[PDB]
């Protein structure tokens, strides 16, 4: 999720890789030196001689600066001994593996080191050491063991690949011969070579108990966050850690800056008691815990998230409203207070303010804090609360307020790169729901900050005209001013469109259906528009990549894109892959994502257009693997970050469409009672709201979820397709209180799976045309605060807004869809079918 | 020392 910063390349509306080297030369023979598909890692290759199946490997640790040095001297010492090792392959490698965001388990690992065997490791550990004893001590591994006092490192482990199916990294045991890979935040020795780990723990050569330390809040590469509580007291408490050279930021500052800066700029603010107070700072051990003053309370989102109305509830915004007047009125001069210290609370955000039970408002976290009127580049930027054409300190402090002022009003996040567009879509809603009286503190509140700025730089900002943006609410004119929009953004290169960031990160994401141009390709193809594009596109990029694409994903792989070539007239093409799918693997996967049942889903919607009995034959064939599946256990494993094991799209509902969908066409009425079952798993973890009416879904991690992706509205649709093959009218109860989050007032993001997108469906569902109306109109509300004007036509923001998006996922092919649903009546028009205009007619009872 | 140091990012999560 962090992710979405790497795509934010400056000057482009659309997410886009952020382009940015360790030199050495000297290089002996056979000597290879090459990278990889494109990871961090440069290997140094010796001669040609199997290195174990596994082994003793060392890592140096090293610092930003030394490193340049650590590499040369360390590699001489391996170069001269002709040993084989890969180091980070330049600067960009170094940051991202030792940020304060990296995974704890990987970092610091700047050189490996492979011994032939345990003679030479149990002397690399001494030949290194003493040429590297004159080195700044550099980030600590925690998934290995320290030798002695130095930055070299070791663990036993993998020397290349060796993989459990799909569970994570291995190692080749004994009688079990695979034995998984730990890596983990602390050191997890084998078994099998336990011997030898003994042999080294005899060769490698009260200020904590004055505190019970209970919980972890956080953790993170610079250290962790612990629910303490100080006896000679009882003073619950927060202690901050700090890993010296760990936790590296854009600045080149380690995680001991960022608490004796979070000192210095602690101590001058230690006069203002909104502001946080510190209780010691201490060298204990290697590290550093500076405790913090506890405050209890939840922080801003927390609030926002728990608090703010969603539910259209008719009276009781104003509720809301002195509540974001009670909290904006302090901090606006809680800014004022901290600035007579003349210095700048860095980073100002809802993440950074706290808010109790009578709404006492705080400003925690300090690791940015600046001289004001200085300008060095900040430390952590947070899109969404900043812009990059702020110049100095100070400006950027007040900036961040002016932003988060809106977002308290309407919680919707936005980056500087669309805030041009949407301001006025927000300003609009707000004036809209809250009145001219909440719009008018808002736009005040927004130049007194604009005064605040101008005390610093020059800022002279671009004015109001709300009239320059309306609502659209008509169908038929969002869908075409999208359809032009889309036309208006063909990249010419193999994605065919901007998507999410999917696009780059996940395999076949540039081709696939869900991001990739399948996915824009397809409606384009529904609108009867850009026909020799989407030819040009098919023709040249898309077949050619067809075989290589490795998932079989319905969403993810190959199958979302078999049903547009075969609604292009492709039939051979998918013919060929059929026959090659009917073997490609009966994998673990189940979901419609990117699973068995999403692939029998094409699988059957083939069936129907072909009425060829072969596909009937290996949709039976898949249901048995489904089945079997199912059985292996009741749990979900999960890829997607943003995925969750509940829902049409990763969860058991999802699985329930293929049992439909299968009885539609065999007539038997065991996989009916399936259908039923796995939709009823899936409602037993829904939550019903008692104060409002509305039943979303609740996950594991204690979300409740009402979109497409993991919550209620997918759930109904499950229902709604098991009504539509059987002819009953099952859970109508829990259907009904599903539509209530039609009157949903606004959403974090806009798109079909994660955001204002997924209740653009809920009409498609509502049989009634009276009350389809109603919905309709309020769907359209939500969705109003995401579409953007632009010349003549409509573009859509991707997630959390920071930049525009074609692509299904997010973008606007997954709206022109879920609109063209609505048209149709038809919630399932957005899966990715063959002849998906006549699937419905054909799996009607 | 190191031994509570170290067992501290071993520590309790939800």
């Amino acid at each position: 999720n962090m992710l979405y910063h790497r795509y934010l390349k400056p000057n482009s509306e659309y997410y886009k890789k952020i382009e940015v080297i360790y030199e050495l030369n000297d290089i002996p023979d056979t000597y290879a030196v090459f990278l990889d598909n494109e990871s961090v890692w440069k290997h140094y290759h010796v001669k040609g001689s199997t290195l174990p199946e596994q082994g003793w490997k060392i890592h140096v640790t090293s610092s930003l600066e030394d490193s340049k040095d650590v590499l040369d001297k360390v590699a001489r010492l391996c170069i001269d001994k002709k040993i084989e090792f890969k180091h980070l392959k330049d600067k960009d490698s170094f940051m991202k593996m030792n940020s304060k965001n990296a995974n704890r388990a990987s970092s610091g690992k700047f050189i490996t080191i492979y011994p032939t065997n345990n003679e030479v490791f149990v002397e690399l550990l001494e030949m290194i050491s003493l040429a590297i004893q004159d080195f700044k001590k550099g980030p600590y591994i925690l998934n290995d063991k320290r030798w002695k006092n130095s930055n070299v490192f070791y663990r036993y482990g993998g020397f290349k690949g060796i993989f459990n199916e799909h569970g994570e990294h291995c190692i080749r045991d004994k009688e079990g011969n695979l034995i998984k890979d730990q890596r983990n935040p602390f050191y997890q020795v084998p078994d099998f070579v336990k011997d030898f780990d003994d042999y080294l723990n005899t060769i490698n050569n009260s200020r904590l108990g004055k505190y019970k330390i209970e919980t972890a809040l956080s953790f993170s590469n610079a250290g962790g966050v612990y629910l303490a509580t100080r006896k000679k007291d009882n003073l619950k408490v927060i202690i901050k850690e700090a890993r010296p050279s760990a936790g590296l930021d854009g600045a080149a500052q380690d995680a001991l800056a960022r608490q004796k800066i979070e000192y210095d700029a602690l101590k001058k603010l230690k006069d203002v008691s909104g502001v946080v107070n510190l209780i010691e700072y201490f060298q204990e051990w290697e590290h550093y815990f500076l405790v913090e003053e506890f405050i209890e309370g939840r922080d801003l989102r927390q609030w926002i998230a728990q608090e703010f109305p969603f539910f259209e509830d008719n009276n009781g915004m104003s509720n809301h409203i002195k509540d974001v007047k009670m909290i904006l009125l302090q901090l606006l001069d809680l800014i004022d207070s901290m600035h007579n210290q003349g210095v700048a609370m860095g980073d100002l955000q809802p993440a950074n303010i706290m808010v109790t039970e009578d709404l006492t408002v705080r400003i925690i976290d300090f690791e940015t804090a600046m001289p004001v009127n200085s300008d060095d580049r900040p430390a952590m930027l947070t899109t969404g609360f900043v812009s990059h054409e702020m110049k100095v300190s100070g400006a950027r402090d007040w900036f961040g307020f002016k932003r988060l002022v809106r977002y308290l009003a309407l919680p919707v996040l936005t980056s500087e790169d669309l805030e041009g567009y949407l301001q006025y879509n927000h300003l609009n809603w707000i004036k809209e729901n809250y009145g001219y009286e909440f719009y008018s503190f808002i736009v005040d509140l927004q130049e007194k900050c604009d005064k605040r700025i101008k005390d610093y730089q020059t800022f002279i900002p671009k004015e109001i005209n709300l009239n320059d943006q309306t609502s659209d609410f008509n169908l038929t004119s969002i869908i075409n001013k999208l359809i032009i929009g889309v036309e208006s953004s063909l990249t010419n290169d193999e994605r065919f469109i901007n998507g999410d960031i999917r696009q780059f990160e996940m395999n076949g994401g540039k081709f696939n259906f869900l991001t990739g141009g399948s996915g824009a390709a397809f409606t384009l193809t529904k609108n009867k528009s850009s026909i020799a594009e989407v030819d040009k596109w098919i023709q040249s990029v898309l077949l050619d990549n067809l075989p290589l694409i490795e998932e079989d994903g319905l969403f993810t792989g190959k199958t979302g894109i078999l049903a547009l070539l075969y609604d292009k007239g492709y039939k051979e093409v998918v013919l060929n892959e059929l026959k090659i799918l009917k073997d490609n693997i009966n994998q673990t996967d189940i979901s419609i994502r990117s699973g068995l049942s999403g692939i029998g889903l094409f699988v059957i919607s083939l069936y129907l257009e072909t009425e060829n009995k072969e596909y009937l034959k290996l949709a039976k064939d898949l249901e048995r693997m489904i089945k079997l599946n199912r059985a292996k256990d009741k749990q979900l494993k999960v890829k997607d970050w943003m995925a969750v094991d509940i829902g049409v799209i990763d969860g058991l509902s999802g699985v329930s469409l293929f049992y439909s969908a299968l009885y539609s066409v065999t007539q038997n009425q065991k996989y009916l009672e399936e259908a039923e079952v796995l939709i009823k798993e899936d409602l037993e973890s829904t939550k019903k709201d008692d104060v409002t009416g509305v039943l979303q879904t609740v996950d594991n991690k204690n979300r409740l979820l009402p979109y497409l992706s993991g919550g209620s509205i997918g759930v109904a649709i499950s229902i709604w397709f098991l009504n539509h093959v059987s002819g009953q009218d099952l859970y109508r109860e829990e259907m009904n209180s599903i539509l209530k989050l039609s009157k949903t007032r606004c959403t974090i993001s806009g798109g079909l799976f994660d955001g204002a997108g997924s209740f653009l469906l809920i009409p498609s569902m509502v049989k009634n045309d009276k009350n389809r109306e109603v919905i309709l109109n309020e769907v359209l509300n939500l969705l109003n605060i995401f579409l953007i004007e632009k010349n003549s036509y409509y573009v859509y923001p991707g997630q959390f807004s920071y930049r525009l998006a074609d692509d299904v996922y997010t973008g606007s092919s997954g709206i022109i869809l879920a609109l063209m649903g609505v048209i149709k009546g038809n919630p399932l028009y957005w899966l990715p079918l063959v002849n998906s205009d006549e699937f419905l007619a054909r799996t009607k009872v | 020392a190191m031994n509570t140091v170290l067992e501290l990012q071993k520590l309790a999560h939800d």
